[PDB]
């Protein structure tokens, strides 16, 4: 027959001050997952609740010497608050001094990486297999071959042939494309020139095809980590963690081989992969362009993935399994009713609906959602543009040839 | 016209020679980071003979390139020693310039001794050979710059050499056509 | 103390040599080791007692009576349970659960993708269809431009011969005539370069396709799965999954329920083995909805041709139960958290799911000896050829008849 | 001032009966690594030795209940023999009851696989990228295309052209090889035929080149195990072990992850990878054609690799480290001198010389000893043979053409 | 009891923070953990003690005194020595070693192979030189056969034009004339097939080369390193390795000693760091000879540009020492044997060498993003082209001058 | 000679027809292991219509092939249903045989009505079309045998069909040449 004081913490989306904070006061000033969850819990239990924030602004913990509980756990143990509706992890030490409910969320450690963006292949990417030096030297060698052919085919007075400079250019160009023309050299000198040019073109074009094949084959065998083991084995990618937190606890006290190896690499690194705050890790992932992987709670990873900017993705399954729960003091009367309400809401789908609402519906990205490896028009666009430009230039040159011949 | 054709041939020969000499003696072939001037290195415009860094207290300081920063068999180690020797000597660009000069001399001397027409043929041969030497030279230069992701770029001496090649081939064509006209006229 | 339990692999299975020297080791599994480990901390003696019925607890509407291992606990026949019993409200109102020792949910099982038989016109795969259409458009345009240039500004190249020249250029066969004018030669040169690049690209990407195989799952979630209808949806005839879909108000699962009710024949199965078999034989046209633990277990079973996709559509937990008021409840509740923090539960999970995996790692073998191309890979081009030959015959006869009159 | 009884066991090459057993008696009837080692030890210590064999024909071991030592160890403990010059492994239990010397050989568990033979590529292996069905259907399609071209080019009376059947065959053949001929069709029907044939040839030849590239690329990325971890990760290769022996002891009592996994796979297999005897394992490796890997003592693996047949190879380093030693009873006077002699021989190189002599010099294979991936003349021999045969057939047909035209 | 040791990583090395709470934790290493384990087994207290004279135990000829850890043990300063002390005859005549806790030997360190700069005429690599010569022979033969056939059994094809036709066929360029007789057409068709196969093979194997890197070590043993002379040897100027080569009777090491003595400049180095640096500098022209454990340690340390090759040339062991008549030798021997049987020494070896490894595993990375071909890859064909152009010019001038007479 | 040319055409037509009928109705196209007769299976010589296993107690027992051992959309599932329908019907080999028969009929009727020469042209067209149908038939047969390392081999009915194709093309050439000779004579 009284109002119950519900402690809480400020952590998006669980609880966060509303935009019109000044207009509203008390419970109506806050919005989030846990305020609505507390509303539903109160309705199922039929108790009136006044919401409050933890002064320490932090989750429970015991000072080593003082042996004093801080945060929400301290508020509960010392009688300050009756209930704690918040992302309070279930742990052995806490469960001893407070009564947890059954989990309303299941989570774990998860991997956060720079999002693989839709790369633009690049106009004139069809030249990538060969360096621009090769292409330009090809052009200049073409000019030289044409000139030498014209010379060795026309200088001798006894012939004055069909191998003028223009037709020499045409023959050389057709030779490079492996498309013969109406004329072939008949002299030994012209035939030597043609032979060396032919050999050159054969080697060059086979090299182009082969290196393009290599490019595409290598792009076709690239596999993202998709897991911790893939992350662990490779050393190219640096994977960090918050310096202080249960994640470091998990990695230090981990008997499993891969997590022990991850700790070995994290402690033995320079610059320190670890970061002071989670915002630091997120910005570092975004800036480092795939060189950084951040290990953190799955829920925050999902929320961030749904926030603007949309340049971050969660990979793999959760490494470990934990759970958040509603906590009350030992000997309280609300423990059983609260646990039953949590289970009721879980079965009814209320919690899933709230998760979707506050993680996805409110999501700036707002997008839950074609690997083929077939070449697209973007891969070969430059050659189409060259074709169109050449056709236009040909029309223009025909127009010039027509204006010329006016007499 | 024959006269203007010869004039263009001579002007092109002299222009190509000037462009090639300037390219050889300017030191703006390559832009890159070297570390010979203050990890990645300091911006510097190299050349064919000397390298000049433009960052730090060594501004405007041009130090000679060595072309032999390792140990190899001086007598005959492998093709790399020959490549580095050719790159250091730069005999192919110099040969192209020499041949262009000789071709221009022959073209000018064709005005006198106008009876002899093989002079223009010799000039065209010299121009074409000069173009070929230029091509070998640039291939050697580019190959010898390969260390084994450092951004680099080419300057105006490089493109002056390219222009020299183009003009040499053009004037070779013109000289051959002139010789052909002369020979046909005598028939 | 006696620990109730149920027969369900890998949680309980008869020991390899239980017939001889049964002792207490006639039963082995994940839950047996878990019971041993927790009773270590609790400080009690435990003897396994599989309830005679194989049913997980449930309550009868008319009788208002509890049957199963839950019945064993509530009625005093048993002192503790260790079997995988999901935490739900109705069972919690009569007994006290512990904190979950594994968390799970509903998941999708699909047949592992395999190399499908090549289709006629698979020779077009290395290039996208838009490239092919643009190639045709470029052929028409280049032929037309060459024709116009040859007619307006001549220096032989009609539209017919222009098309022939362009086609011969694209196929690397040359021609009996070549352009003589600068404009026509520009057209020819750019067409030649285009053909060179395009054919090299085709060969290169075909090599890529043939040297590394890359299989992609048709479905990677439940949304994508629900949108399409080519694949059918399976749920056991009576279970918590089916009831979850029945009661669900989330849009996607409502659609899934509508489909499953309407779809004919019955997508439901009477047993899990039936669902896994339907998945394994339906050649990738069946997707079974089940629990994540069983799916993961099966993924390492022979013939090892099925896999789990996506995440989990619900959240559930398995919790070791005790009869209400027992002194064991608190110690076991603390024990589960102790093991979770230490890593014992993870160790057992790996032990009974990944270790002893009849399968191997994600890739036991890769880059197998590539197979020679088969007629089925290039049959479409044979069909095209023969059809073109027939069309040529028909066209010739038509011209013969028309020119007769 | 007496002869010392030296116990021993029969195990090649350590001790083995000489070919002329009947002729010789005493110490002279045996030959091997350990008889000469015993000779050297006696010389360095100056004691006369009578060599004998262990009756049990087995190495030391303790019966569980009887608590009786068997084999050479029993002989030493019970006073039957004074010294034991044999491949007696140094172990904790043995070292307690007998005095071992410093090792004269270091060994360990090692891998034994089917030797990678120099495969003959195969004459006409240049057809492998395409099935014989494709080749033969190509031939028949060539015939059909030629016939249809001849028909559609010559049936019309208004033309009676240059496209006879012989020239049609020639045009089609040149089209397939992407080598045009002197004639091209001028009609719409002939041009349709040529176009479809051209498309066919383009696709077919690109497919040949691409699949050959795939073949060679895949043959170029194949890596043999070269180690236990490579052996462990893959499951294609079955690797066994002797059912009874210290190898099974090592794998069962192995805390290391990879050896525990190896045991898990070995116990969980059908048919049982394990074998009763080592000869069984060797023959199984030889027959199974790379499907079997046998794990055994390094020394026996080396000896077998040097015996005829030469079809077996050792790969990787030794998994564990052990040592053989000369053993004497507790309280014996020969312990110190024997240990000093063993070390003297090791420094002098005597033991290495004996190892080389009895493992390699006596080796039937007798061969201690070029990866390029470049194509060899054996890969393309069939096309050269076809060339030669075609030239011969051409000369023969020219001869026929000459005999014809006699009138 | 005080355990003598010595400073040589990774066996003994100063702790990350040794000034703070130095205690017994100022030192860390493989030997430290080993001493802990064997003191636990032997039930004794141990306090570490570095040796005053760094030199490993040795005995001066004139003085006849032992200087080092051996001196510490024999003269009562210390009871036991847990350090990488090599077992040796002269060193055992005064102290009692244990059974080896690691076995090692002389081994070869080489610079890690890396992509070498492409050489001119590397465009010929995909095909063996014998194929190229047989191609030339086939060209000559086919041209000659075609000439003979055309001359003897004419239906244009002289030797010159026959060679031109064959060359144009091999380059996929076509010719201005084609055979008209059955025999010439047989020759042409077979040559065409040959060219098709050969050029496809060249392109395919070049793609293979450029897709997967496959580096091969120049040497894989001492014998291979013994026969050739291109690569230079190397040992510490004073040590057991140099003596082993000096006193050896095995032919291979006798040859090695001959080379090492004769070769100028001197191959010997004063320190092992000097040897590793010289290996890292010579870009694959230096091979160092050192103890296997140090070689592996270095191979697993950055910059990670060295490897061990081949098997160990000798056999040696590291053993815990103890003075004659003491009481610790007998228990420590059984201790090391027990640790070896259990797997402890293997665990520590893996944990100090492989784990704690700055470098990666054997397959650190693969499938490197392929690079565009560079002019240096195809420069030889440019040189060939320009030389052919010059030769054509010369031939034409020769013809012109001849006709001028 | 015209007469012997016509005789060869007719004989070849009848031989090709006989070879093709025999190939269709002999059941020795393929040799393989099936498992329809007693893991790998039992040796059996399949055919175009029925499969006959030759190992075990079911020796000489020929059971019909079904061509539909799975579930697919009967109306229109994909190209595989059409392929299996064509393979089951075997309409292309039968069509080739029919066309060869009609061509032979036309050739024989050309002897009478000798004035009309288009009969021989029709016969040649029929022969060529028969060859094309044969090619499609064999491609379908081979494609439909692909399951998705079992050794297989082909028998004499297969090669009889191949001979039929070859002879059909030969006699088509002969008929076209005959028509050409006739038309030229009338000119
Ligand atoms: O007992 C001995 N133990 C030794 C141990 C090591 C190491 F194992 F690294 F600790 C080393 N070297 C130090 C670095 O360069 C290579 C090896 C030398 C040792 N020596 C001198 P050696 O007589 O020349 O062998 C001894 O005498
Ligand atoms: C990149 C080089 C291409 C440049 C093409 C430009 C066209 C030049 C054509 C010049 C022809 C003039 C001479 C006609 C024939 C002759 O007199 O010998």
């Amino acid at each position: 027959n009284r109002t119950y004081i519900v402690t809480t913490i400020l952590e998006d989306p669980y609880v966060m001050l509303k935009k019109n904070a000044n207009q509203f006061e008390g419970n109506d000033r806050y919005e989030g997952y846990c305020v609505e969850l507390a509303a539903e819990i109160a309705k199922h239990v039929g108790y009136s609740y006044r919401l409050e924030i933890v002064s320490d602004g932090k989750y429970g913990a015991r000072d080593p010497d003082t042996k004093a509980w801080n945060g929400m756990v301290g508020e509960l143990v010392y009688g300050r608050a009756d209930v704690a509706v918040a992302p309070l992890t279930i742990t052995l030490v806490r469960e001893e001094v407070i009564d947890f409910s059954k989990p309303f969320m299941s989570l774990g450690i998860s991997i956060m990486i720079k999002k693989p963006q839709k790369s633009k292949p690049g106009v004139f990417s069809f030249l990538d297999p060969l360096a621009y030096e090769i292409w330009m030297c090809i052009v200049f060698a073409y000019i030289g071959v044409s000139v030498v052919l014209f010379l060795v085919s026309r200088f001798s007075p006894y012939e004055w042939n069909e191998f003028g400079i223009f037709n020499s250019l045409w023959f050389s160009l057709g030779a490079f494309m492996q498309q013969g023309c109406d004329i072939s050299p008949r002299s030994l000198s012209g035939r030597i020139v043609g032979g060396v040019w032919w050999f050159f073109t054969l080697i060059i074009i086979s090299s182009y095809t082969a290196n393009l094949a290599a490019f595409l084959t290598v792009e076709r065998m690239v596999s993202p980590i998709e897991s911790a083991e893939d992350l662990a084995k490779q050393t190219e990618i640096a994977y960090g963690t918050l310096e202080a937190g249960s994640t470091k606890e998990f990695f230090r006290r981990s008997k499993i081989a891969v997590f022990e190896k991850m700790w070995t690499y994290m402690k033995s690194a320079e610059p320190s992969v670890f970061v002071r705050t989670t915002e630091e890790g997120m910005i570092r992932v975004r800036k480092s362009k795939g060189k950084y992987a951040y290990l953190l709670e799955s829920t925050m990873n999902e929320y961030i993935e749904q926030r603007k900017p949309c340049d971050t993705m969660k990979v793999g399954g959760n490494l470990d399994s934990k759970g958040y729960g509603i906590a009350t003091p030992k000997g309280s009367a609300l423990r059983g009713p609260v646990n039953l309400a949590v289970l009721k809401l879980s079965e009814q789908g209320v919690l899933d609906k709230l998760k979707s609402k506050w993680w996805y519906d409110k999501g700036e990205c707002g997008s839950k959602d074609d690997k083929t490896s077939a070449l697209s028009l973007s891969n070969v666009a430059g050659v189409f543009y060259i074709l169109i430009g050449g056709l236009g230039l040909a029309m223009l040159v025909a127009l010039i040839e027509f204006c010329y011949k006016s007499r | 016209e024959k006269g203007v054709q010869v004039l263009l041939t001579t002007i092109g020969a002299f222009a190509a020679f000037g462009l090639m000499t300037i390219a050889i003696s300017t030191d703006y072939w390559l832009y890159t980071r070297a570390l010979i001037c203050n990890d990645p290195g300091g911006l510097t415009h190299s050349g064919l003979w000397r390298i000049c860094c433009l960052e730090g207290l060594k501004r405007g300081v041009c130090v000679k390139i060595n072309h032999f920063p390792e140990d190899t068999d001086y007598d005959h180690d492998s093709a790399e020693y020959l490549l580095r020797v050719v790159r250091a000597s730069s005999i192919f660009p110099i040969l192209s310039a020499i041949l262009l000069l000789l071709g221009g001399v022959c073209v000018a001397a064709s005005r006198v001794y106008k009876s002899k027409r093989n002079i223009i043929l010799g000039a065209g041969i010299l121009f074409v050979a000069a173009g070929l030497s230029n091509i070998i030279g640039v291939i050697v230069y580019i190959s010898a710059n390969a260390g084994e992701k450092n951004h680099y770029s080419y300057g105006w001496s490089f493109y002056f050499g390219g222009l020299s090649f183009i003009l040499a081939e053009v004037i070779g064509v013109l000289a051959v056509n002139i010789y052909i006209e002369r020979s046909r006229e005598a028939h | 103390v006696v620990v109730t339990t149920i027969l369900e692999s890998p949680y309980v299975m008869m020991k390899k040599n239980h017939e001889m020297l049964e002792g207490n080791e006639r039963y082995e599994g994940y839950c047996v080791d878990l019971a041993a480990e927790i009773a270590k901390h609790c400080g009690f003696k435990y003897k396994l007692t599989i309830v005679g019925d194989g049913k997980y607890g449930a309550r009868d509407a008319d009788t208002k009576i509890w049957n199963g291992m839950v019945g064993e606990l509530v009625y005093g026949k048993a002192d503790i349970a260790i079997a995988p019993l999901t935490i739900t409200l109705v069972r919690e109102e009569v007994i006290d659960f512990s904190k979950p020792f594994m968390s799970l949910g509903i998941s999708i099982m699909i047949k592992k993708p395999q190399k499908s038989k090549p289709g006629v016109f698979s020779f077009l795969d290395p290039l996208a269809y838009e490239i092919w259409m643009c190639i045709v458009f470029a052929y028409i345009g280049v032929s037309v431009v060459l024709f116009l240039v040859s007619r307006f500004s001549p220096y032989e190249f009609g539209i017919f011969n222009s098309l022939w020249f362009s086609l011969g250029a694209f196929m690397r066969q040359g021609c009996d005539i070549s352009p003589r004018s600068l404009s026509g030669r520009i057209v020819g040169g750019v067409w030649w370069f285009f053909t060179l690049i395009i054919i090299s690209s085709y060969t290169a990407n075909l090599a890529a396709f043939l040297t590394v195989e890359r299989m992609v799952s048709p479905i990677e979630s439940a949304e994508d799965l629900s949108k399409q209808t080519e694949i059918a949806y399976g749920t056991l005839d009576s279970g918590s999954t089916k009831e979850f879909f029945r009661r669900s108000k989330i849009a996607v699962f409502d659609k899934m329920w509508t489909y499953m009710r309407s779809a004919e024949p019955s997508v439901f199965v009477r047993t899990t083995a039936e669902g896994v078999a339907r998945v394994r034989k339906s050649k990738g046209k069946y997707a079974y909805l089940l629990e994540s633990t069983m799916n993961e277990y099966i993924e390492q079973r022979k013939p090892c041709d099925t896999m789990k996709v996506g995440g989990n559509l619900d959240s559930k937990g398995y919790g070791i139960a005790t009869p209400k008021g027992s002194s064991l409840g608190t110690p076991v509740n603390l024990a589960v958290l102790k093991l979770s923090e230490q890593g014992v539960l993870d160790k057992l999970k790996n032990k009974w799911w990944y270790d002893k995996g009849e399968c191997g790692a994600k890739d036991s073998g890769s880059k197998e000896k590539t197979s020679a191309l088969s007629l089925s890979n290039v049959a479409g081009v044979f069909y095209i050829l023969v059809g073109g030959l027939g069309l040529a015959m028909l066209v010739a006869l038509i011209e013969f008849c028309y020119k007769s009159r």
